[PDB]
């Protein structure tokens, strides 16, 4: 492997927390990235009594990653896979997921870490990373199925990033991924059609992309609280959607209502929303994005 | 990374 990692060469530091299918934790990794001796990196785990399900995902996961290059994607650095446990290195995301960073700028969040919440421009910025990472995963042809705030990933710069592949799927052949039955799922995340049809596309990303640019204004409460699991199921098949967060910015108050059109045939694309936003963002974006490369084609 | 179990429920689709 490519990817292979001297398992001598990475220290595990603290916890971070529970992964999808095990522990995560902060370590060190000497030699990993060219130019650095030594790097803070995320290390990955499978839990020791992880269902072969779960060993058999974990393993999937690692492997999807290896084929993305992307500035608004976390990167996988490398896989100690000589010996055991399996040991999956990726890039370090100093701010953690966006679903705790927002909560976090909670005006009476107890860890609120002394800076204002995000600005129209900063949340602006948010959308087109998410977005041009996503128009990215899609030109790969991978739907994600778990867009979600928690699985956005903020960097020491504040860059988010998409990260947590656990649900993600290779559409090359068809353009779409299904699967019908029960199934521990992000229910108030969901498509109407997914839960109807169980049919998976960008379309149906778009859908839970539309949920994230209503936690960043909420800054993550729970979608559709007061409904439970099933009646959100009903709620939304039935044709409901959220209402707008108090103050929610215009702006973004319409570009939700466009992600959460009934008919998945009639919202944006991730190349869309790029557009939309590109005279709004910071001068690097175009030196850095999927949008702007020659990539996207 | 803070898991949200919370986020996820036994459902059926399709």
């Amino acid at each position: 492997d490519e990817w292979e990692v001297s398992r001598e060469k990475i220290t595990l530091l603290r916890e971070l927390g529970q992964g999808s299918f095990g522990m995560v934790y902060e370590g060190n990794a000497r030699d990993i990235i060219k130019g650095e001796a030594e790097t803070r990196v995320a290390v990955k785990t499978v839990n020791e009594s992880a269902s072969l399900r779960e060993r058999i995902e974990f393993l999937n996961e690692a492997s999807v990653m290896k084929g993305f290059t992307c500035h608004h994607v976390v990167r996988l650095l490398g896989v100690v896979s000589k010996g055991q446990p399996t040991l999956v290195v990726m890039e370090l995301m100093a701010h953690g997921d966006l679903k705790s960073y927002l909560r976090s700028l909670r005006p009476e969040a107890e860890n609120n870490p002394g800076r204002p919440p995000p600005t129209l421009q900063e949340m602006i910025q948010m959308a087109a990373e998410i977005a041009d990472g996503m128009a990215y995963l899609n030109a790969k042809k991978f739907v994600h199925r778990d867009l979600a705030a928690r699985n956005c990933m903020v960097a020491h710069d504040f860059t988010v990033k998409i990260g947590d592949f656990g649900m993600t799927r290779d559409i090359y052949e068809t353009d779409y991924y299904r699967k019908g039955g029960k199934g521990l799922l992000p229910v108030r995340w969901m498509a109407p059609e997914s839960l109807k049809d169980g049919v998976f596309t960008t379309s149906s990303d778009m859908w839970s992309f539309g949920v994230v640019l209503w936690e960043i204004t909420s800054l993550a409460e729970q979608p559709y609280q007061g409904l439970s699991n099933e009646q959100v199921l009903k709620f939304v098949m039935d044709g409901g959607y959220l209402d707008q967060p108090d103050n929610c910015p215009e702006r973004v108050t319409d570009l939700m209502r466009m992600c959460w059109q009934f008919n998945p045939n009639m919202r944006p694309t991730f190349l869309e929303i790029v557009n939309l936003l590109k005279d709004d963002l910071h001068p690097s974006f175009p030196e850095v994005s999927f949008f702007h490369s020659e990539e996207n084609k | 990374y803070n898991p949200y179990p919370e986020d996820y429920g036994d459902i059926e689709i399709g």
